[PDB]
């Protein structure tokens, strides 16, 4: 019973992981800060100051 | 979770630790 | 005109610097340039033969001199970031 509890529990995981897109919060939201902040960097080159 | 031709000065330096490497880990 | 090679280009004293390559970007009649996020031109319209050429700046990337101590050893060890082994300056440019 332990068993297949931990194998359901395994697939669940695969399957939240396959279907919700927004699961891993964390590193696309400091990899969009990342991108972000270079882009501004970049687009600061384009103000006469 | 999702090279930029950013010709500015800005560079990306790569990982010392490679994704396989880290798969290996 | 001189394409495929690093020159210093005066499109109608845009007096930039960079490599020119053939373009497929269509431009229209009443624009002459191609700016990017920096505002920085990156495809000009020849003004004689009326094409599209991009404008990528030279191979340029970071030195890093891989050395052991001063004491310990003398020889070092050049890494050239992000630049293919190709790339072969015969004069000298920049660094060394
Ligand atoms: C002379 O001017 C015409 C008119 O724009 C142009 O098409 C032609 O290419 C020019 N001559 C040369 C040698 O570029
Ligand atoms: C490092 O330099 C010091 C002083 O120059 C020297 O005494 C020492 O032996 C050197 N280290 C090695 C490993 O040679
Ligand atoms: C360097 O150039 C060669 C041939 O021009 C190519 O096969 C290789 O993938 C290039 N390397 C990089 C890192 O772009």
């Amino acid at each position: 019973l332990i068993a297949n509890q931990f194998n359901s529990a395994i697939g669940k995981i695969q399957d939240s992981l396959s279907s919700t897109p927004s699961a891993l919060g964390k590193l696309q939201d400091v990899v969009n800060q990342n991108a972000q902040a270079l882009n501004t960097l970049v687009k600061q080159l384009s103000s006469n100051f | 979770v999702t090279c930029a031709q950013k010709f500015n000065g800005l560079t990306v330096l790569p990982p010392l630790l490679t994704d396989e490497m880290i798969a290996q880990y | 005109l001189v394409k495929n090679k690093c020159v210093n280009f005066n499109f109608n004293g845009l007096t930039g610097t960079g490599v020119l390559t053939e373009s497929n970007k269509k431009f229209l009649p009443f624009q002459q340039f191609g700016r990017d996020i920096a505002d920085t031109t990156d495809a000009v319209r020849d003004p004689q033969t009326l094409e599209i050429l991009d404008i990528t700046p030279c191979s340029f990337g970071g030195v890093s001199v891989i050395t052991p101590g001063t004491n310990t050893s003398n020889q070092v060890a050049v890494l050239y970031q992000d630049v293919n082994c190709t790339e072969v300056p015969v004069a000298i440019h920049a660094d060394q």
